[PDB]
Parts: structure tokens; C-alpha cells; sequence
């Protein structure tokens, strides 16, 4: 499958939807849910169940499914 | 079969939707392919509590005549509560059959079932002598035991 939906979920209730491409390095997403909530990149971390997500991690390699939450954290920024 | 069914719909349920900062995962069998009676588990620690900061392991056992029966919620480590047995089972009434279980319980109410339990004890029903007694006795020292085990478990 060319493309994935995704949410974004934060502990102050925020969802925020993507699709993107499944082989597409995951810093893109992350550099798009900045600009959307207008902050900067070391200020947030992101988890898939449960670990951290690199920058150069893919949905393929990660084995997401459609409608996957991705965690958003605040960093120590600091 | 009815226990699978069932285990591959919460699965799938909660991957799509689930309370921020829990996590729930199935372990794997020898081929790769996953083992839905067994899931590694963490609950975190409600904000503005002592718990707060801790992410607690726990794994979910769930026997054949699943969901007729409540999974066994198990801490490894053993936790440090009340309600929590020296075996790392957790005590609740939703999680025993001729208690409070009903067989409509999602994983998500379970977990979020524990992590209230966390903060709020029932000492009507306790568990373990340890942190039962210093609850009573000096809840001073059991909040230092809680916030100490909280700090313990935090993500690094
Ligand atoms: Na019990």
C-alpha cells in the first residue's frame, strides 16, 4: 500500500490526522505536525507503541497499520 | 475461536484509539506471528499524584474461555500498593468472574481500571501486608515509598 492514515495524539487531548507515504522517512511527518501546532522539533518526541520513533524510520519498517496513533511528548528542552 | 476473535478485535481497537501514555502489545510466538494470550503491558502514573513520572510494567494473561473469564493483570516487578498482591497480581473486583467482571470489558477499561486503583486504594480488600500496614499507619512514608517507586520506573 502506497499511502497510510495516521493520528497523532498528545496528553492535553490533541488529535491531529496525517497520510503519508508508508516508505517515507517519518522525520517528514514529525517536521509537518510541527509546523501545523506551530512549535519547534526539540521541543517534541514521538513513540509507536511505546518506543521512540527516529527520524529515519519508516511506517513499513515499524509494521504500521491504517489508523495508527503516534504518541507526542514534550522534551526536556531544558 | 472465541477467546482469538475477540483478542484480534481489541488488538486492532486498540491500535486505532487508546489512552495516551499506556501501552499494550502482544508477545510473539517462535514463527513471528503474535500470541494473543499473553501482552506486555505499561500503565503511567496519573499527573499531580506520586505515581506521577512512573511508566509500570505489567503483563495480561488471558486463559481459553476468555471473555467469560477476566485476564490475570500481573506488575513485574512486583508494585509496591496496597491492593497489589507480593506476586505482582493486581486485586480488583472487575478483574475476578464472580466479582465485577463482565465479559463487554475492553483492555482500555482494564488498564485505566488499574491506574485508578493506583491512587486510590481500597482498604477494605487489601492484597499485601507491606503496603497496606504503612498505608494505615503512616501515610507519610507511603507516599515517599510511592513517589521513590515512581522515579525508579521512569522512561529515561
Ligand atoms: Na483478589
Amino acid at each position: 500500500m502506497e499511502y497510510i492514515k495516521l493520528k497523532v495524539i498528545g496528553q492535553d487531548s490533541s488529535e491531529i490526522h496525517f497520510k503519508v507515504k508508508m516508505t517515507t522517512h517519518l522525520k517528514k511527518l514529525k517536521e509537518s505536525y510541527c509546523q501545523r501546532q506551530g512549535v519547534p522539533m526539540n521541543s517534541l518526541r514521538f513513540l509507536f507503541e511505546g518506543q521512540r520513533i527516529a527520524d529515519n524510520h519508516t511506517p513499513k519498517e515499524l509494521g504500521m497499520e491504517e489508523e495508527d496513533v503516534i504518541e507526542v511528548y514534550q522534551e526536556q528542552t531544558g | 475461536g472465541i477467546a482469538l476473535s475477540r483478542l484480534a478485535q481489541e488488538r486492532k481497537a486498540w491500535r486505532k484509539d487508546h489512552p495516551f501514555g499506556f501501552v499494550a502489545v502482544p508477545t510473539k510466538n517462535p514463527d513471528g506471528t503474535m500470541n494473543l494470550m499473553n501482552w506486555e503491558c505499561a500503565i503511567p502514573g496519573k499527573k499531580g499524584t506520586p505515581w506521577e513520572g512512573g511508566l509500570f510494567k505489567l503483563r495480561m494473561l488471558f486463559k481459553d474461555d476468555y471473555p467469560s473469564s477476566p485476564p490475570k493483570c500481573k506488575f513485574e516487578p512486583p508494585l509496591f500498593h496496597p491492593n497489589v498482591y507480593p506476586s505482582g497480581t493486581v486485586s480488583l473486583s472487575i478483574l475476578e468472574e464472580d466479582k465485577d467482571w463482565r465479559p463487554a470489558i475492553t483492555i482500555k477499561q482494564i488498564l485505566l481500571g488499574i491506574q485508578e486503583l493506583l491512587n486510590e486504594p481500597n482498604i477494605q480488600d487489601p492484597a499485601q501486608a507491606e503496603a497496606y500496614t504503612i498505608y494505615c499507619q503512616n501515610r507519610v512514608e507511603y507516599e515517599k515509598r510511592v513517589r521513590a517507586q515512581a522515579k525508579k520506573f521512569a522512561p529515561s
